[PDB]
Formats: structure tokens, C-alpha cells, sequence
């Protein structure tokens, strides 16, 4: 194919991940505007392109508002395309760090709105396994703006409660137990790291954290983790006690997406 | 302790 170069002009970066980057992009015939991932795919094994395949096969089955429409997915001599729907309110990471945190309501609602997109994963079988707020994108600037889930690249399916080992992957300070402890594991794994995910929105840092990676995999295992003055002082306890159920190291002992959004604080 | 970005890691080793 030139289908990509031949239809598309490529404009700025977006984003990056750790093997793709993220440039806008506009479709000549229209002049409509996406997200176009470019991966290189030279230095690419047979396991990668099938992971590539996985990642558009895997989107595309779940289509729905709050996860990232794929428009299209084309192999060029040296790169690959997947072109997403342009969401343009950047990462929820950077209004994280923008903001410093989120107060309870809005917190409240942010972690609504990803554990819906979690939970529309898990009920038709994905696990996503890269939770993030790198991979959870704002339509836009303003307060309680929609939030769509990206990144399938890690995703995988998994028939309801069903674990097993499906490999060492994910992003280390949001990895749960069990995939640490290489145990077999399942969609209770995305909940683990929207756990990570709500006490970032809280406080603005993270509650796993070490320079150490290997003491830092230590805390997790452990789950060792505390709610520090000054910072935590104000927030609620029904807050707290929702980050304590996500943050359950024993997966079968877990809450789950469904029931995480009946939390009265939610 | 801070929020930074983090690079994804996949060591597959999945078993069937
Ligand atoms: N649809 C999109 N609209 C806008 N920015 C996007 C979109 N999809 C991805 N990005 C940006 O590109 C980054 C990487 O996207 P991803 O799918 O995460 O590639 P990686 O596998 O490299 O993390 C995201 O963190 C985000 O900043
Ligand atoms: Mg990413």
C-alpha cells in the first residue's frame, strides 16, 4: 500500500508511546481530520504484526462512545497506520499534572466515566491490561468532559471470571499483584489499575512509587500503600474506602467495574 | 513521589 500517504497528510504530534508515535492527520478527499498511530514496522517480528492485527481487530469489536473509534488500518512498505477518530482534548494525564488534582466531584465523575469504558470492555470480554492516564484522552479542555479509552495494544480476550497467564505486560507502576507474582489473571487486572488511576486523581501522585523498580514491584505485591498528611486530610473516607476495593491485592477478593459504579461515592 | 509518564512493557511469556 501507499493507501495511507496516498489519502492522508500528515501534520503534528499528538503523543507518544513507547513504540508508536501519534501525528494528526487530514483525509485528503474530505479535509476530516483523525489521530494517525505510526508504527515502525521494519525492526517489527511476526509476534508484533499479529499484535498489530489484535490491537484493529480488538477496537473495532468494541466500538461504543467512550472508547476510540478506529477509522482505518493500513500496512505501508515501512509503517503501519491506524487511524483513530481526533480527540482533542489531550491526555488525562496532562490535566492531571496540569491541575495538579481533581476535587472529589470531579474525580467522581472522571472515574465514572472510566470504569464505564472498563466495564463496556469486560462485559464483551477484553481485558485491556494498560490502564492509564496516558491512555484515557479528554474531548476536550472543559470540566467533565467525555473520556474515551485508547491504547488496545495490550489488549487481550478472556471468557467472564476465566485467568490465565497471559503473559508479563502492561505499565509498571499501574501492574497489579498478580501479573507481578506471575499468577494467571484476568479482567480484575484494569480495575487494580483504575484503583492506581482514582488516588492519582486525588492527590496527583501515584500511590505505588519507588526509584527502585524492583522495591517498587515490592509495594505493589504488598500492596503497600497509605493515605499521607496534609494532602489526604480533606478527602473523604467513602473515597478512601473505594480506592481500598479496587485496591484489593487478592484479584478473587477484588471489586469489580460493575459494582465499583454502584459505590455510593459514586 | 510524582505522577510522570511511563513507557509500556510487554515481556509476553503467555502459556497455553
Ligand atoms: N485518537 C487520538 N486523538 C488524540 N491523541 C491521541 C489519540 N490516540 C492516541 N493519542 C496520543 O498518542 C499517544 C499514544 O497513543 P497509543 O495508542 O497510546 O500509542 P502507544 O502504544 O505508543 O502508547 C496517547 O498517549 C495520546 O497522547
Ligand atoms: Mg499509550
Amino acid at each position: 500500500c501507499t493507501r495511507f500517504s496516498d489519502n492522508y497528510d500528515i501534520k503534528e504530534e499528538l503523543g507518544k508511546g513507547a513504540f508508536s508515535i501519534v501525528k494528526r492527520c487530514v483525509q485528503k478527499s474530505t479535509g476530516f481530520e483523525f489521530a494517525a498511530k505510526i508504527i515502525n514496522t521494519k525492526k517489527l517480528t511476526a509476534r508484533d504484526f499479529q499484535k498489530l492485527e489484535r490491537e484493529a481487530r480488538i477496537c473495532r469489536k468494541l466500538h461504543h462512545p467512550n472508547i476510540v473509534r478506529l477509522h482505518d488500518s493500513i500496512q505501508e512498505e515501512n509503517y503501519h497506520y491506524l487511524v483513530f477518530d481526533l480527540v482533542t482534548g489531550g491526555e488525562l494525564f496532562e490535566d492531571i499534572v496540569a491541575r495538579e488534582f481533581y476535587s472529589e466531584a470531579d474525580a467522581s465523575h472522571c472515574i465514572q466515566q472510566i470504569l464505564e469504558s472498563v466495564n463496556h470492555c469486560h462485559q464483551n470480554g477484553v481485558v485491556h491490561r494498560n490502564l492509564k492516564p496516558e491512555n484515557l484522552l479528554l474531548a476536550s479542555k472543559a470540566k467533565g468532559a467525555a473520556v474515551k479509552l485508547a491504547d488496545f495494544g495490550l489488549a487481550i480476550e478472556v471468557q467472564g471470571d476465566h485467568q490465565a497467564w497471559f503473559g508479563f505486560a502492561g505499565t509498571p507502576g499501574y501492574l497489579s499483584p498478580e501479573v507481578l507474582k506471575k499468577e494467571p489473571y484476568g479482567k480484575s487486572v484494569d480495575i487494580w489499575a483504575c484503583g492506581v488511576i482514582l488516588y492519582i486523581l486525588l492527590v496527583g501522585y501515584p500511590p505505588f512509587w519507588d526509584e527502585d523498580q524492583h522495591r517498587l514491584y515490592s509495594q505493589i505485591k504488598a500492596g503497600a500503600y497509605d493515605y499521607p498528611s496534609p494532602e489526604w486530610d480533606t478527602v473523604t473516607p467513602e473515597a478512601k474506602n473505594l480506592i481500598n476495593q479496587m485496591l484489593t491485592v487478592n484479584p478473587n477478593k477484588r471489586i469489580t467495574a460493575a459494582e465499583a459504579l454502584k459505590h455510593p461515592w459514586i | 513521589a510524582t505522577l510522570a509518564r511511563q513507557d509500556t512493557i510487554d515481556e509476553g511469556g503467555e502459556v497455553d
